[PDB]
């Protein structure tokens, strides 16, 4: 008779458990972006010609003494790191991760990018279709800026470079049911993002992983939802009257 | 066999029943208005018009001093009952109270509730089931027939 | 013309089909227009809806079906508008049903649906041999006691007046049409397309002209339902399944200098509304009397 | 007395699963006018209700607040007037109990 | 169409139940009146 | 104990061909261990079955059971997942396609009744599992017709043959 | 049991037998082993016996596949695309050559039971009963109470 | 725990089978089934009709053009040069032309010496159902034509069937001679009328008024209709009986639940009767001349 149930589930984390433990967490990355580049607002007329545009991305790198700078203690960390074969590598990269996502490949994915990039391209997405291609390439891809972040309490260099990319994408995002939700598979569509990629120096081996994606405040919005949305109001108590804004 | 019955048994007997009644009674007239199960509230309905009644015949009426006396329990209502109740409700006959149905309690016992109500009290005013207005189909439809009907005439 | 009415039918159903085509391809994509709901219910409601796709019964679908039971008639922002008309800005809806404080619109919605019905009930009920030409449906307020519909019959037709068993069998008819749930369609169009849409009534063809001369930019209301298509001022009701009672209750030929036209008189009224068994036929006796409304 | 023998499956199925065991529909739902939440057409609405019931209370605690003792009953009438409102002459010679909240939409002055 | 229960004093005003009890009771009264000399019709 | 009801949800299906009718969609939900008796429970369950969401609501608001509230709360829940996970708009066009009741583990525990006599008490618990398939509400099935009676009764005539004749 | 099995009437598949005979048997894969001590009766007729059964039969594709396995198989496909399979676990020369034989007389239909043991397609010849086959008619076709 | 390993085996074949059973697998093809072996198939294709085919003839006729297209697909994904051997596939539209051809001719020739008195609406209805998609898709799918059909779609839609049972014909036509593919046809499509009625494939819509175009042809004036018996008139399944009567003289009777269906099927017994396709004709000859 004597007979009770078992088993339940409760989160409960203490700051004593967290401080004894006897290995510290290993981190791959930093926790976000140290210094976030904001882009000037004529870029997008400025992209209309070629050499408006290659020109300033040109002279901007070179100006800026704290991307030489950390560009220089790149090249002291490691050898053979050079800029201008960086844009294919980031390129190719960004296109084959794209590629895993849409494989649903987790394993080659997080190889690709890092452990800040792939919750925020896997979390929505996980229970959903997606048919991504690549066409063209209207501009090529640029490195705008290089930072680096050093922490001495561990000795740990951080390098991130930011590259505005110019790209011509086809999406299309599929509902777990098997119908369109967010767009069609064979319009062009022409995005513009600036990729903020991470490689510990450190390390001995230092893969190049995408750590984040910068958009412009001024960017046009994205395309509308297939489907019509709902915004529920503010759910009123009994006792509480509805004040109405103006 | 229970034909051509109007009480009906409630608490432990004929005492049990008349105290329950007698100290809902005191309560509606302190508060004004009180809710309670609708068997209880439909029996006090009685009572309370009675009350009103017994009240309009006056102060020095002894029979209705010694009603009132053993009725209200807190003696404070008594010149409460004879100063405020009666003199408020004088034109009217029998309309002195007010009875709606009230969703079932939150409790367990899902009892059916009732809210008993004396009229012109100083509380924010029930949701009363309103009428349709004349502006409706339906209402518009009756109000073209009675406009015939007064130029028949 | 050597025309059937089935071939009429059917070139006015693919010419409207062609209209909606052509209003569907003007907007060629998706725009989203923000629809703040003004009721008395839900204050601050906001609905993302579709540019000239979304209508106020979807709303009423994101809302709740209650809302879709009840109400009858959408108020955007500034006038009347029916269930079943797309969305053009973003605005503001109130929803209205019969039962409101001030339902004077939806009754004039529900007015002019059932003179709507009763007109595309007559217009087919008679042999094709005979002519039958609709008028119009004059607007008469709620007091008098019965919608009216006009009609012009053939020549040979203007001795005869339909009987007891004339009028059952259009009441008949008129409540097999309300088995089947038709729903009401509005569409915008010009007094161009709207002449060759109909092109056979000459009463028809005056009534588009007198409607698009006090419009500037020469805009005609349409609506159809079904099979059957009808030029009316204003909105109408979402679905036909709403008329519960129906009554075709009496018929006054009115004789003008020009033409006799047979004033069809109906009594109806909703679900929501039903009366009882005499209050209906004390109305109907009153509905029996002659009307006179058109200025 | 004690059963013969085992009812089956079927016997108990038929049993309780009879109409007259089974919920029956209610078809007087409607919903209220007011706030738009639901109500049966010959009960008063919950939501409207808790909100008199709510605003009664808070009356009542003040006018029990304002009598220091349990057998202190007012003689004369009482009135309640929120924050912004006077007592007019009509008003005037009862009891005042003054609210901070403003007054209510459903709660008319008269 | 689940139909809800309606009678008749439902979607009546406060003006009409009255005009309407006095409809049906002289209509009443008329029917009776009617056929009070059945030996004659 | 087995968990498949929850699991019946993370299904993916293949993206659908263009000119296929568009595939209504499913959400599974269940509440699991409930105090609530299993056969009063599924009386309540066989109550919405073929309702729609709102009008089962409605129902379960005014039901005096206590389960009435928990299926409501599950119904809630059920809703909000559709509107938020799953691409389903038009909250309202949704309609109970199934709706069960079983049981769960039980508690075992002593009922006295006198002269040192007792009995084994159970205390019950129940699972609930619904679906929610968007789209109308299905169509009543009315009883069959004369017509259709006569129908049957003449095919059944003519189906006959000799038996055990050649 | 009739009731607890299924049914079917006697049937032939493409009329068989009517214009010309067709052997049903369509392949014969037998399945067996070298080294188990089960597969010597499979074994010894493969030596001996399979070869003159497919100089007889040429309309049969026969397979025969040595694999380690412990329960010698033979599988049937018929002309009708139902699939027999039998063990030929522990079983002589004899035995197999009995079960050969009989799986090629088969017609590959179910084993089940027959309804009727005879099949005939319109045995209505020269007329088929009817409750007026047998009764005369009268003058004019009138009723036994009926007045002309 | 129990030690034993059979039973652990025998609960895996259990597994297996319920498995199968919940989700049945998409049907495979034969070929692509292990024990398979084309040449032999082929000859035991040839050898178990007491035929004798040409073995190249035969695996010309079992190649489909959707098969070749599929292949060639899979050379032009995969980049290796097939053009050699792949483009003298040889696809088989002449055989299964030539085969359609002479088996319509055949069957044509056959049904006028059997029925003079059919007409050519009639005949033509008779050889389009005999050489229609069900009945030789049927006898393709029982010959196992399917199987050794070399095709993508392993269902091998009805077209495809057709085609390729045609072009067998036509193999077998080119192959022997003329007179045995009569014999083929006569024993592997006729057979599939026996049983059968006339107007289950003819589907005519006025038999009535073929009945009487038949007699004006014959020199025949009018059938007249006339109620033979009836078994109630009141009752809600009657029975009547209606004869056909040219000169008062009997020609067929029908029964039916009204009148007019009982006149219907009357003039179609007398249509049959005067066609010869009646109950008690003569069964269909199968010999060897
Ligand atoms: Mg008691
Ligand atoms: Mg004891
Ligand atoms: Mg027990
Ligand atoms: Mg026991
Ligand atoms: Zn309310």
């Amino acid at each position: 008779s004597e007979k009770e149930f078992v088993e339940h589930a409760r989160k409960a984390g203490l700051v004593i458990p967290h401080e004894r433990l006897e290995r510290p967490i290993h981190l791959a990355c930093t926790a976000g972006i140290f210094d976030a580049y904001v882009p000037p607002e004529g870029d997008a007329r400025i992209s209309s010609l070629s050499k408006e545009g290659l020109a300033q991305r040109a002279e901007r790198l070179k100006k800026n003494v704290a991307s030489q700078l950390s560009i220089r203690k790149i090249r002291e960390s490691d050898p053979n790191f050079k800029i201008k074969d960086f844009p294919e590598k980031a390129k190719d990269i960004f296109i084959e991760a794209h590629l895993c996502l849409n494989n649903s490949d987790h394993d080659r994915l997080h190889t690709l990018v890092t452990e800040n990039c792939f919750p925020d391209m896997v979390w929505d997405i996980r229970y959903k279709t997606v048919r991504w291609s690549f066409v063209e390439s209207l501009e090529p891809p640029q490195v705008v800026q290089v930072r680096c972040s050093s922490l001495m309490n561990q000795g740990n260099i951080y390098g991130q470079v930011t590259v505005r990319m110019h790209t011509r994408q086809t999406l299309a995002i599929y509902d777990r049911f098997g119908r369109l939700m967010y767009g069609q598979e064979d319009v062009p569509r022409d995005v513009l993002e600036y990729v903020v990629f991470e490689k510990h120096l450190v390390d001995p081996y230092g893969s190049w992983r995408m750590h984040g994606k910068i958009i412009p405040p001024w960017a046009p919005p994205k395309q509308p939802i297939l489907k019509t949305v709902m915004i529920p109001g503010p759910q009123l108590k009994p006792w509480e009257e509805f004040e109405e804004p103006q | 066999i229970s034909h051509g019955r109007v009480f009906r048994r409630l608490g432990l007997g004929p005492e049990s029943r008349i105290h329950l009644l007698q100290n809902l009674l005191t309560g509606l007239v302190r508060h004004e208005r009180i809710e309670a199960s609708w068997a209880r509230v439909d029996e006090l309905r009685g009572y309370a018009e009675k009350l009103i009644d017994y009240g309009k015949l006056g102060d020095t009426n002894e029979r209705a001093m010694r009603m009132a006396d053993f009725w209200l329990t807190e003696k404070d209502l008594i010149p409460k009952l004879f100063q405020v109740l009666a003199p408020r409700f004088q034109g009217q006959n029998g309309g002195y109270t007010r009875m709606l149905q009230i969703p079932n309690r939150n409790e367990q016992d899902r009892a059916k509730m009732a809210v008993i109500e004396y009229k012109g009290n100083c509380l924010p005013p029930l949701p009363l089931p309103r009428r349709d207005s004349n502006l409706t189909l339906l209402n518009q439809l009756l109000q073209g027939l009675r406009q015939d009907q007064e130029a028949s005439s | 013309s050597q025309l059937s009415p089935t071939e009429l039918i059917e070139m006015q159903n693919d010419l409207f089909n062609k209209e909606k085509n052509r209003q569907l391809s003007l907007t060629p994509r998706t725009e989203k227009i923000e629809v703040k709901h003004v009721g008395k219910t839900d204050p601050g409601t906001v609905f993302v809806m579709n540019k000239n796709i979304s209508t106020p019964y979807s709303c009423a679908m994101h809302l709740s079906e209650w809302y879709c039971r009840k109400s009858i008639l959408a108020l955007v922002d500034g006038q009347p508008w029916d269930m079943y008309k797309p969305l053009t800005k973003s605005c503001e809806i109130k929803f209205l049903t019969f039962k409101d404080d001030d339902p004077g619109e939806v009754n004039k919605a529900y007015w002019r649906s059932c003179a709507m019905m009763m007109g595309c009930v007559i217009e087919r009920a008679f042999k094709d041999e005979y002519v039958v030409s609709l008028v119009r449906a004059p607007e008469v307020p709620v007091i008098a006691g019965a919608f009216c519909y006009d009609v012009v019959l053939d020549k040979r037709l203007d001795e005869w007046m339909p009987t007891k068993e004339n009028l059952h069998s259009f009441t008949k008819d008129a409540r097999a049409l309300i088995y089947k749930d038709l729903p009401f369609e509005t569409l915008e169009v010009e007094a161009k397309v709207a002449l060759e849409i109909f092109q056979h009534n000459k009463y028809k063809l005056d009534f588009i002209e007198e409607k698009a001369s006090q419009n500037p930019e020469r805009i005609v209301k349409l609506h159809r339902f079904g099979d059957f298509i009808d030029v009316s001022e204003g909105p109408l009701i979402p679905r036909t399944s709403i008329c519960f009672q129906y009554e075709v209750s009496a018929v006054h030929n009115l004789q003008t200098q020009s033409s006799l036209v047979r004033r069809f008189q109906g009594l109806s009224l909703p679900v929501h509304l039903r009366a009882h068994f005499t209050i209906w036929n004390k109305l109907l006796e009153r509905s029996r009397k002659m009307v006179t409304e058109d200025k | 007395a004690a059963p013969k023998n085992r009812r089956s499956i079927e016997v108990n199925r038929c049993r309780r699963r009879n109409p007259q065991k089974l919920i029956k529909v209610k078809n007087n739902i409607d919903v209220c006018p007011e706030c738009g939440h639901l109500k049966q057409k010959h009960i008063l609405c919950g939501y409207c209700y808790e909100k008199v019931r709510k605003e009664t209370a808070e009356i009542r605690r003040q006018m029990g607040k304002q009598e220091g003792g349990p057998f202190r009953a007012p003689t004369t009438e009482t009135v309640v007037l929120y924050s912004g409102e006077t007592p007019s002459e009509q008003d005037q010679g009862k009891r005042i109990i003054e609210r901070e909240r403003k007054r209510p939409s459903w709660f008319t002055q008269n | 169409h689940g139909k809800s229960v309606t009678w008749w004093d439902e979607h009546l005003s406060e003006e009409n139940v009255p005009f309407v009890k006095q409809l049906v009771s002289d209509e009443n009264k008329a029917q009776l009146a009617s056929k009070l000399c059945p030996l004659k019709d | 104990i087995s968990r498949k009801w929850e699991k019946k949800n993370k299904i993916v299906y293949p993206p659908q061909l263009p000119g296929e009718p568009r595939r209504p969609a499913e959400i599974y939900h269940c509440r699991r261990q409930i105090k609530y008796s299993k056969d009063k429970m599924w009386y309540l369950a066989k109550l919405i079955r073929g309702m729609s969401i709102d009008q089962a609501l409605a129902q379960l608001e005014f039901s005096d059971k206590k389960g009435a509230q928990i299926i409501k709360e599950v119904l809630l829940e059920a809703q909000d997942m559709a509107v938020r996970d799953h691409n389903v708009e038009f909250r309202s066009n949704l309609y109970v396609a199934e709706s069960t009741s079983g049981r769960g583990q039980y508690l075992k525990r002593i009922r006295y009744h006198g002269r040192g006599r007792f009995g084994i008490m159970e205390k019950v618990f129940c699972h609930y599992f619904v679906k929610l398939v968007e789209g109308p509400p299905p169509p009543r099935e009315a009883p069959k017709t004369a017509v259709a009676h006569a129908r049957e009764y003449i095919q059944e005539l003519r189906n006959r043959t000799i038996t055990h004749a050649l | 049991t009739a009731r607890g099995t299924a049914s079917r009437f006697l049937t032939s598949v493409l009329h068989n037998g009517l214009g010309r005979y067709v052997q049903q048997l369509q392949r014969l894969s037998f399945s067996l082993s070298r080294d188990a001590p089960s597969s010597r009766g499979a074994r010894e007729f493969v030596e001996r016996e399979v070869t003159d059964f497919a100089r007889r039969n040429p309309g049969v594709v026969i397979y025969v596949n040595p694999r380690p396995c412990c329960v010698p198989r033979v599988v049937a496909e018929y002309l009708n695309g139902a699939v027999r399979e039998e063990s030929i676990h522990c079983k002589s020369v004899e035995e197999i050559a009995a079960l050969v034989q009989k799986l090629a007389d088969q017609s590959g239909l179910d084993v089940i039971r027959i309804r009727k043991p005879f099949h005939t397609d319109s045995p209505s010849i020269q007329g088929q009963w009817h409750p007026f086959t047998n009764k005369p008619t009268t003058l004019g076709g009138l009723r036994p109470r009926e007045v002309q | 725990a129990k030690k034993g390993f059979r039973a652990a085996y025998r609960f895996q074949k259990e597994l297996e089978r319920w498995r199968l059973l919940r989700c049945p697998p998409p049907p495979v093809r034969r070929s692509e089934k292990p024990n398979w072996d084309y040449h032999a198939e082929i000859q035991a294709f040839g050898h178990r009709l007491q035929e004798t085919f040409s073995l190249d003839l035969l695996k010309t006729a079992f190649v489909n053009s959707c098969y070749i297209k599929s292949e060639e697909a899979k050379r032009q994904k995969l980049g290796i040069d097939k053009e050699a051997a792949l483009l003298n596939l040889k696809d088989n539209q002449e055989l299964s032309e030539q085969g359609i051809s002479f088996s319509q001719t055949c069957l044509t020739q056959f049904f006028e010496d059997a029925f003079p008195d059919l007409p050519t609406e009639g005949v033509t209805s008779l050889v389009d159902f005999l050489t229609s998609e069900e009945v030789v898709c049927h006898v393709a799918r029982n010959l196992a034509v399917e199987q050794l059909a070399l095709s993508a779609e392993f269902p091998v839609p009805p077209p495809v069937l057709r085609q390729t049972f045609f072009a067998v014909i036509g193999a077998l036509l080119q192959s022997s001679g003329p007179e045995r593919t009569a014999l083929f046809i006569r024993d592997f499509l006729i057979t599939q009328m026996t049983g059968k009625e006339l107007f289950e494939m003819w589907t005519i819509t006025n038999p009535m008024g073929l009945l009487v175009e038949e007699l004006k042809k014959r020199k025949i004036s009018a059938p007249e209709s006339r109620l033979t018996r009836q078994s109630g008139s009141t009752t809600a399944l009657p029975v009547y009986f209606v004869g056909l009567y040219c000169d008062r003289k009997l020609i067929a009777e029908g029964p039916g639940e009204t009148v007019l269906v009982a006149e219907e099927e009357a003039a179609r017994v007398a249509l049959r009767k005067l066609f010869g396709f009646t109950e008690n004709r003569r069964p269909w000859d199968y010999s060897k001349p």
